[PDB]
């Protein structure tokens, strides 16, 4: 009634509607993974440089896992300026840089977009646009020495200070005065690079902080670092979607026995139409057929005679039926699954013709 | 580690036809018994090819069609870049045994770059010097191989076949599967092919058109020149 | 000028002109937050410098 707009009903049979079955349920199968950036040799490093002699490493061409880096809590600073870190692992870029040193406790806020400072000026600056994050982390009891460690040193005087990533290490002695020295100290003169005094009795702001910052890089190459990915269980004989290997859609996944030459990933039949796909996991060649579809139809003996229809199903199988799923005694035929008319063994002349020979009539409907 | 060399070998480089050789498989989707047209750069057919019997350095244009009928693992070397030096991002690939190993950043080379064979074979001084670079990748008979460059993507694909006959290239057809892959792009204009202490074919490839037939197995065992002649374009 | 406040951490988004006034501790990890901070949990809304 709906469909035809009207009030009343001829006798005949009418279109209304299509019969799709729905998904399930997701499976995700991604290859098997690999090639691990080694980030243990950064945070579980011997040694750190100095301040001004910061360590510059370059990462590219490997999976960044920063899930653990993210829930380990032995860090006492983690602090991401660009983005949250917790979507680190869905959006990444072609390059990482990695800066490691060791400053004071005191001195670790100084490491920040917009921040200023003795290090800031002298031993290492960053633009106002740095994107990235920063892990800071105390090392009292490697770095401090008893005796005091002098090892660290930074930068104190300089006529000028540090562009974004420009990294000094230049040994001058600063002229303060105008009087010029021919390499050696005077009342004017000193040594620009002081050494610090690491030692475990020293107290909250003073002990060794070993802090490496993580920028991120986008020079034209392609994105080639970031986490890992998400590998589901393989289901079979049922309607669900797929994302093998990027290859999104769905279907029913079921075995096949075809070959492929070793090279090859996924085939089709014709017309660029997906047929086969081998997991790349297990390396198998699996198959894929389109979910079960079919417009559905109405059967009406009309409005003015009586009040009770027939369903058809065009091209459906009679298994899956699902207010209509159990009905009345269900007949199966070529043309597709009949409900709501009982089948009999007579033979009459067609009324309204249904498919494959077979139609319907009012005696209740048969 | 190198000097020069009084033996300037320079044999003059004859011309011979191609026939129907230079075809590899242009995706990675498998089908079954089917006739595919494709436009690609391909290396047309009975074209002129340059054999050489010192070595120069050719352009490599767009893409170039290397073959080398050797006996018993001969070819080692391929030098590939713009200026061959330390001014430019070089690329340097060896041959092995096993597979291809490959360096890529700025090495200086001199005028005669050669492995050296000693009598269990130790000596590497193609080069000379290699200050900075990232990028290093480890994985009777004519052994075919098809160089190509695509926006940041350099290919090789790779053929072995055995054969009896001594002048030329002989009349068969087989394709050529893609062995390396690489996610790189550094710019490239010449190449040179390295000796050691030897006859090779090189062609270079034009964009056309190509029909391709795959059998039941994947694999393809016949070609047509779309635009070679009035039979072959209908 | 700190009297002026903004939301960076949700569950979820919004519908549209919906507002949500809901001023809880997010579990930004998986450590749960059960009233305090601590780690993995933070506060969800922040001033203007
Ligand atoms: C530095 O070493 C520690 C200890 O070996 C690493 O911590 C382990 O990390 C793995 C990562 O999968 C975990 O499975 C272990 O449970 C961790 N153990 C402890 C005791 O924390 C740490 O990952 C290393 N640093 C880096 C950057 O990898
Ligand atoms: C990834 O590689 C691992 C390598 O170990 C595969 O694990 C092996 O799989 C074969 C085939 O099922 C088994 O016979 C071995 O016993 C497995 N070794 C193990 C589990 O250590 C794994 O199948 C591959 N694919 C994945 C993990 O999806
Ligand atoms: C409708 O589905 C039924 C399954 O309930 C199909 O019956 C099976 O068909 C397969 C394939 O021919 C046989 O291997 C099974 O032995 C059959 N099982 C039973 C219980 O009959 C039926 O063939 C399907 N009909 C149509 C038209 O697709
Ligand atoms: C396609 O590949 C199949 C799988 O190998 C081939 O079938 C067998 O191949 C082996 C070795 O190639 C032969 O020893 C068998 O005699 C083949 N058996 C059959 C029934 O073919 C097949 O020959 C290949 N080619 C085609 C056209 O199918
Ligand atoms: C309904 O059927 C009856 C019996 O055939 C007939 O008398 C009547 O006119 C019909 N009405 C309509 C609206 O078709
Ligand atoms: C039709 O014949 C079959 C054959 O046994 C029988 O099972 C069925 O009940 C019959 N149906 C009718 C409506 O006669
Ligand atoms: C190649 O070109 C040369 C002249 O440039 C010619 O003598 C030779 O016959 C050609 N070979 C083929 C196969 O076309
Ligand atoms: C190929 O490389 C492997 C790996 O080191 C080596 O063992 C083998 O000797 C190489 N083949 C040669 C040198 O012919
Ligand atoms: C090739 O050179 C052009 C300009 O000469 C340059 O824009 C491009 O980045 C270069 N590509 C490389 C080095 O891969």
């Amino acid at each position: 009634k709906c469909t035809l707009k009207s009030f009343t009903v001829e006798k005949g049979i009418y279109q209304t509607s299509n019969f799709r079955v729905q998904p399930t349920e997701s499976i995700v199968r991604f290859p098997n993974i690999t090639n691990l950036c080694p980030f243990g040799e950064v945070f579980n490093a011997t040694r750190f440089a100095s301040v001004y002699a910061w360590n510059r490493k370059r990462i590219s061409n490997c999976v960044a896992d920063y899930s653990v880096l993210y829930n380990s809590a032995s860090f006492s600073t983690f602090k991401c300026y660009g983005v949250s870190p917790t979507k680190l692992n869905d959006l990444c870029f072609t390059n990482v840089y990695a800066d490691s040193f060791v400053i004071r406790g005191d001195e670790v806020r100084q490491i920040a977009p917009g921040q200023t400072g003795n290090i800031a000026d002298y031993n290492y600056k960053l633009p106002d646009d740095f994107t990235g994050c920063v892990i800071a982390w105390n090392s009292n009891n490697l770095d401090s020495k008893v005796g005091g460690n002098y090892n660290y040193l930074y930068r104190l005087f300089r006529k000028s200070n540090l562009k974004p990533f420009e990294r000094d290490i230049s040994t001058e002695i600063y002229q303060a005065g105008s009087t010029p020295c021919n390499g050696v100290k005077g009342f004017n003169c000193y040594f620009p690079l002081q050494s610090y005094g690491f030692q475990p009795t020293y107290g909250v702001g003073y002990q060794p902080y070993r802090v490496v910052v993580l920028s991120f890089e986008l020079l034209h190459a392609p994105a080639t670092v970031c986490g890992p990915k998400k590998s589901t269980n393989l289901v079979k004989n049922k309607c669900v979607n797929f994302n093998f290997n990027g290859l999104t859609g769905t279907g029913v996944l079921t075995e096949s026995n075809k070959k492929f030459l070793p090279f090859q990933q996924f085939g089709r039949d014709i017309a660029d139409t997906t047929d086969a796909v081998r997991d790349p996991q297990t390396l198998e060649i699996l198959d894929i057929t389109p979910c079960s579809f079919g417009g559905v139809s109405v059967i009406t003996p009309g409005t003015n005679t009586s009040n009770q229809v027939a369903v058809l199903y065009q091209g459906v199988n009679c298994t899956e039926v699902p207010v209509y799923s159990t009905g009345s005694n269900v007949f199966q035929t070529r043309a597709g699954c009949l409900i709501g008319a009982e089948h009999v063994n007579n033979s009459y002349e067609c009324d309204i013709p249904i498919g494959a020979g077979i139609c319907a009539s009012y005696q209740s409907i048969i | 580690q190198c000097v020069n060399f009084t033996t300037r070998t320079q044999l003059p480089p004859a011309y011979t036809n191609s026939f129907t050789r230079g075809v590899y498989y242009p995706d990675k989707v498998f089908r079954s018994s089917v006739l595919h047209s494709t436009q690609d750069l391909f290396l047309p057919f009975f074209s002129n090819v340059t054999w050489f019997h010192a070595n120069p350095v050719l352009p490599f244009n767009d893409g170039v069609y290397f073959a080398s009928t050797e006996k018993s693992n001969i070819i080692r070397g391929w030098i590939f870049g713009t200026t061959l030096d330390s001014k430019t991002q070089s690329l340097l690939i060896v041959n092995n045994a096993t597979n291809v190993v490959i360096k890529v950043c700025e090495f200086q080379f001199c005028n005669d770059p050669f492995l050296g064979v000693y009598y269990m074979e130790s000596e590497f001084r193609v080069y000379s010097s290699a200050n900075n670079c990232t990028f290093e990748y480890v994985s009777k008979n004519l052994r075919e191989f098809v160089f190509k460059n695509i926006d940041g993507y350099f290919k090789i694909y790779s053929k072995h076949t055995p054969i009896n006959l001594v002048r030329g290239l002989p009349q068969g057809f087989s394709a050529l599967e893609p062995l390396v892959d690489l996610p790189i792009g550094i710019n490239i204009t010449r190449f040179q092919t390295l000796h050691i202490s030897a006859a090779y074919y090189v062609g270079y490839l034009q964009p056309r058109t190509f029909l391709l037939k795959y059998n039941e197995n994947g694999t393809i065992t016949d070609a047509v020149d779309c635009a070679l002649d009035p039979l072959s374009e209908t």
